[PDB]
């Protein structure tokens, strides 16, 4: 009656073991207290050198676009980015996923999250005319 | 007497382990060598793919598995020639015979769907005559024989074609339609589970 | 678990037919119907030459042949030939904890050439060994063929247990094979039994020497 | 179609090695691998097997938490690193490839030796003859070399004059990790008093020479 | 530069003979070995037989029909990397060059993905920087390379 | 599995002739089956094809309203009735299974000869013996056997007593379709005139027997 | 008009390559690429070695490979050894209509052993036979090796157009050839020429024999 | 179908354990778990000491038990002493279409006592038989202990394969063992060789006679 | 690839006809069907006298045609006349990668005269050759009708594969044919090999010469 029983148990809640029974159901209600969530590097200088995008702005699907960009000169720093519709004013119309990314130490790649907006954009990390971008279209 | 086997239903069957390839977004098709034989069982899907699981791009991304499909246990369907039924009758007279006796006085007359008049002549009081037909129209339409190990009936002809089990066709033929018993549960990230459906 | 049974070595001679028998537990064979077979000639890397029980890879000659019954699968090699001589393998899908386990390995002997039965040397504990607080037997083995040969050691006429070692076959200078086996001891115990023995099992006769204290 | 495998070697208990296996002639990121092993007096065993992705990896318990394979599809390479190695891990492994759940292809095998052995001369003895007479007039002196580590260990009678039925034996591997390796010649036994019998054993890794006299 | 394989699709194939196994009603199920083969195609349909055409009782009767398979045309689906798009700009100054001369004086640039600034430097006038950057949001969606002989 | 082939033989033109082919080691009754021949000098053909329960059908135009196959799956035989043999028909018959579209397994064949040409016996002439010395001591003789048909003709020398360099060439066929052939034996020079040598030319169809004599 | 073409002969030694090509009409072998190799031995059954261009039955050695380009199918033979002298006939399934046709085939033989000239024997018209008002000039080739053998006859000096039977080469007992010829006359021109000539061409080399009316 | 395989001879010394195994294939034991063993003396009638794998029935010792793994079902003894000396036999359900399935036999034997050699006297054939046409050779094996013993036969120095029976280890009033082997030939066999000659296996140890032809002139 | 093959030499008599065939060996060639044929005499251009297969050039006489089954295209010529003494080239368009392909070439022989064999002399290397460390065999052929031979060198039963120069036959001062076979090596294969044949094919028989040291 292995069959039997099988068919009738189609639709019903999975479980699965190690070594401790594993549920595939239900959820979580959760209450999440950020008053003592600080910032790190809030005190350091912004990166005014050369930077070089070790992995390029690419869709994550979850209408924001991931990127890895590495700083090897400009020790302990923080990376501007911003998103914006035109070249010459920088005005950011995009969420910054990443809230104020840092750089540690030199040669180090850091990851960084944005929303852009809908349409046709600008995504700019940099200050001077070392500063790097890439144009974006999102549905 | 020997009826003619029409198909072979697979109601147990064993696994082997499942084998998986997979292909990032933008990669490809993944392939396995499993996917071109005839006793193998696959699936070939799609899997979110991204950074968190080993892909520069993401999105679908193709994957492949397989599992090696033998057949435990089948039922055997047999097809019946109804003009191929032959029956047994057991005549006997009443004289005076003990009841130890009756095996040895009793005449076994054979017939076939074309045999005729058939003869119980029991020595001493003349002999009987008999002609007999089956009467095989009201249970012996489009129907099978169908024998597990140590079991057998009698069922029609579409309600055994019309199970939701893998079956075959006479030699080592391949076993067609073997979902009934293997399903694939959807891919996580580059791994496929296999749902044995059981016995 | 899984453990596959087969025979050390086997032999014919040039032309006949031979079978080599694949034999185990349970499952493991009769489940899944895959069993395949190696052939390793020396140094070189082992090669299929059948699969799932009576399969034939590309190119590998019609001599070889496979069959199953139950739980034991066969390998039948017709016509022998000299490049037959090899080490044989069996393996075998047992389940989906255990996937894949093997044989112990038969070496197949084409009588390329004609018997020879085993030469035994006894040697006892020589006297400047035995001054040394030690004492180790010697069994020489020699003009053998062919090589494939169980070794017994006996205390008095008892099965001894610990302190025996055993080398494995190895071909002569003039296409025979030899073989060593040493026996550990001490003096005292060396000194107390009456006498030693070894005892060489070839083909189905027997040779022994003994040496006494 | 060919895999080849190169890392094997000496090594002492609680070592370290990596073996590593090269793949031509085929599609390599398509097949599954594994790493085969044959131990001196036991049967096959596979020990690891990975899948063509490098995303479903099986270990056997015997060396679950100390091995780990690995695959470089870019480079058509096969990786085994072993960490805290064990006597019982002495074997001959092999690398093959995996289709059709059977075990498909094979390397010519690279051999991984596990010892705690230490380099040591032998201590040679003499084995005094007893007859071999068979009617008759012949007995089968020899010279029992004993201990010694690595190989190999050159034995001569007399400087290599008498060589008509010398017989030096292969060298059996002891439980310690120490070799033992015996040689014998066979003469009349009217001539076992008038000539002298000298066991000529010299251990290179260590330096030793011995001359062993046999005497009756 | 190679984009991967994913498909091929066959617009043309020829076939071979149909081969056929036929049985009478109630008599069993009709085989052949090209039924197992995965390059063949194959049918299992039933057929009225009778008195007519040699069967001993009139209804359904197995037939089973197979012809080889064999692609005589395809197309290949190339599955594209975005990341892995290559560009080539001409670059020339206006100097007083002519025509004949126009392909020794341009400065031919090559651009990944992820290039950097790319220079074109004419002697005696400088150098000119270029940074760029292909748009295949909108032309280069979901798609994949087709092509024909 | 095996396919044996009868019924081929000797018929004139305008005849009859019926071939069989008896199969074992597979189901006779699930496969294609088909005739092949192959004249001399000429390409394999294949003249007949049925299916596998035989109501499909199929001739070359050369052999169509003349050939008839047949198939009997009850008892595992093929049949080619062959009616209105010409010259052309004279070749070697297969008999051959058909799977996967191809020619799988054949037979051994059978031959079938049509020949207008009719019964005939042999000329045996001597043939005098010239020189094959070579320096020397060395001469060759032998008989002619003209114009006979059909085969067999068996030589033989001195009742099959002098076998020693003794050769039987195989016979040739003309353009009026009568063979002829030949042997020889070679015998020393100076033994010419102390011996006599007799051929016999055996021929059993017309049951000639002839032994004639060969001499300067 | 659809049938395969192959060579009449190729020849190999103990140990080398050999290929046996079989060339078609671009639709013969070119429209469904499933071609089909046998090997015959005298008298035996044939045996599929190849089918489907490069496909292997089971039991079919590494040495026998195939390919195709185009019009023509190769059969490449490896290692050539003493079993594989035979012949090997070319299958190719052309169309819906006439299904299969064949190569003429190709004997390959396999040079086991080394050059051997052929002796010959000339023998005159035996006087018996000129008494029947006939004659036959009886020419037999012995002994050599390979059987690739070019028979001629003459007219005083003069090459003979009519009459000439010749049989192909056959196999001895002791593994070497052997062939005969026949050259049918009247009696006079016999008589009427001043000799008659034949003579034997292998590999190039040339062997004559000459008799004259006595 | 279900063969049950048990080894030929075990052996032990009286208060020690011994394991008479009891390996089966397919199903036979591992189904049904449904193993019962019997011990039966020379002679006498066979008595129940186990069924079900484990359980005891009434009066049968507490040093009687059984395990079973897998195909493998296992009598076990402690405290041995010289009554166990007997022949025990498996028994197993093994399906419905066959039945409770036997193995072989196994012969314990208990090492009250000490070990003797075989005693072997190998005996020629007489004239007066090989005037009737007829030649035997006797080899006679006296005095061992145990009971387990090979006989083998040679023709000058190769195994002989025809001819030869067996008798099984017969017990004596001394509590030893004996057994008397015959060789059976024809007469111009025995004088056409040089000689032949019995051998016996007991525990490794192989005793060897040898006779050749004689002749009075 | 596209090989076109065609039979290098063929003859007639004048008044007969004539077939020069013309293979084709590539992967398709059977697609245009636009075959043309060619005619050259000795230092003059090539005249198209057939192409499309069957389609003939203004002028072009009508004892030319020409037909194609399968992948064989053929020349056939009427009413042979002495003047058709030249050289007929196939040409055919293979695809549209490589183009056109071009026969081999065919040599029309019209027998304008009867046949001649081919007598030859063949010469051993002179005394005063092997001084300077050199050594050539000489083959000299003369008198055949027509000129139309194949020459094979052979080193005591072998043929030789290094070393044989052939010309192409130049006419003579009577209205035949002549050609040098020249055979360079160095003298100790010379005084090595038992005995060297220079033969000659024409017609289908061929002549042997030899000479040894």
């Amino acid at each position: 009656q292995e069959g039997s029983l099988k068919t009738a148990l189609t639709g019903a809640m999975r479980v699965t073991k190690d070594e401790l029974y594993k549920l595939h159901g239900g959820h979580v209600s959760c209450r999440v207290k950020l008053s003592a969530l600080t910032l790190k590097g809030t005190s350091y200088k912004m990166c005014t050198d050369k930077m070089s995008f070790v992995k390029n702005p690419t869709d994550t699907g979850h209408g924001t676009v991931v990127m890895q960009v590495k700083v090897p000169k400009g020790a302990p720093c923080k990376i501007p980015v911003i998103v914006a519709d035109d070249l010459t004013a920088a005005v950011n119309k995009g969420i910054l996923v990443t809230v104020n990314p840092i750089a540690s130490t030199n040669d180090d790649e850091v990851l960084i999250e944005v929303n852009p907006p809908f349409g046709d954009s600008y995504i700019i990390v940099g200050t001077g005319d070392s500063r790097l971008t890439y144009q974006w279209h999102k549905e | 007497d020997g009826p003619a086997e029409a198909r072979k239903v697979c109601y147990s069957a064993v696994l082997t382990h499942v084998k998986i390839n997979d292909k990032c977004p933008s990669t490809g098709e993944a392939h396995l060598a499993e996917e071109n034989d005839g006793d193998n069982a696959c699936k070939r899907t799609y899997s979110d793919r991204g950074w968190g699981n080993g892909c520069g791009l993401f999105g679908k991304g193709s994957i492949v598995a397989c599992a090696k499909f033998t057949c435990a246990k089948s039922m055997s369907l047999f097809e019946v020639d109804q003009t191929k039924i032959q029956y047994v009758i057991r005549a006997q007279l009443h004289v005076g015979a003990k009841q130890e006796n009756w095996n040895t006085d009793i005449k076994t007359l054979k017939f076939d769907a074309l045999s005729g008049s058939q003869e119980a002549e029991f020595t001493g009081y003349g002999k009987a005559t008999l002609e007999c037909q089956v009467q095989t129209a009201v249970d012996f339409g489009n129907s099978y024989i169908a024998e597990m190990e140590k079991d057998s009936w009698i069922v029609d002809r579409q309600w055994a074609q019309d199970l939701t089990l893998p079956w075959q066709s006479g030699s080592g033929g391949i076993w067609r339609e073997m979902h009934h018993l293997v399903e694939f549960e959807p891919p996580h990230a580059a791994t496929i589970r296999v749902l044995a459906l059981g016995n | 678990q899984a453990v596959l049974t087969q025979p050390a070595s086997v032999s014919g001679s040039p032309g006949q037919s031979i079978t080599i028998s694949c034999t185990g537990t349970g499952s493991n064979i009769e489940t899944y119907n895959l069993v395949s077979w190696y052939q390793r000639h020396p140094g070189k890397a082992p090669k299929l030459i059948l699969y799932e029980v009576s399969e034939r890879p590309s190119g590998v000659s019609n001599r070889f042949s496979g069959s199953k019954s139950g739980n034991t699968a066969s390998l039948t090699i017709s016509g022998l030939q000299a490049e037959d001589e090899a080490d044989y393998f069996c393996c075998s899908y047992a389940d989906t904890n255990i996937f894949w386990v093997f044989g112990g390995g038969t070496h197949l002997t084409v009588l390329g050439q004609p018997k020879a039965a085993p030469s035994v040397t006894l040697f006892p504990p020589s006297s400047e060994e035995l001054q040394a607080n030690k004492a180790t037997l010697v069994c020489l083995i020699s003009d053998f063929y062919p090589g494939a040969v169980t070794v017994a050691w006996k205390a008095d006429s008892s099965p001894v247990k610990a302190g025996v070692e055993t080398t494995t076959p190895s071909k002569q200078s003039n296409n025979k094979y030899a073989a060593s086996s040493y026996l550990s001891l001490t003096p005292e115990q060396w000194k107390s039994h009456r006498s030693y023995s070894c005892q060489v099992t070839h083909e189905g006769s027997t040779v022994e020497k003994t040496v006494a204290p | 179609v060919q895999l080849v495998e190169s890392g094997g070697g000496l090594v002492k208990p609680g070592g370290s090695l990596r073996l590593s296996c090269a793949a031509s002639g085929f599609i390599f990121s398509d097949y599954y691998m594994m790493w085969i092993r044959q131990a001196p007096g036991k049967g096959l065993e596979w020990i690891s097997y990975i899948s063509s992705s490098g995303s479903q990896i099986y270990y056997t318990e015997s060396v679950k938490g100390r091995f780990t394979i690995s695959r470089d599809n870019g480079k058509n390479l096969l990786y085994l690193q072993m960490n805290s190695l064990r006597g019982e891990d002495t074997a001959l492994y092999y690398c093959a490839t995996e289709t059709g759940w059977r075990i498909d292809t094979w390397g010519q095998g690279t051999l991984v030796t596990v010892s705690s052995a230490s380099t040591k001369g032998p201590s040679v003895f003499p084995l005094a003859p007893s007859s071999k007479s068979t009617s008759g007039g012949t007995a089968a002196l020899g010279c029992l070399v004993k201990d010694y580590f690595p190989e190999p260990v050159t034995v001569s009678w007399n400087s290599g004059a008498l060589t008509s039925g010398v017989h030096t034996f292969p060298a059996v591997l002891q439980s310690s990790g120490l070799y033992s390796l015996s040689s014998v010649v066979t003469v009349p036994s009217s001539s076992l008093g008038t000539q002298t019998y000298i066991c000529n054993v010299n251990h290179k890794p260590s330096n030793t020479k011995v001359d062993k006299r046999v005497e009756p």
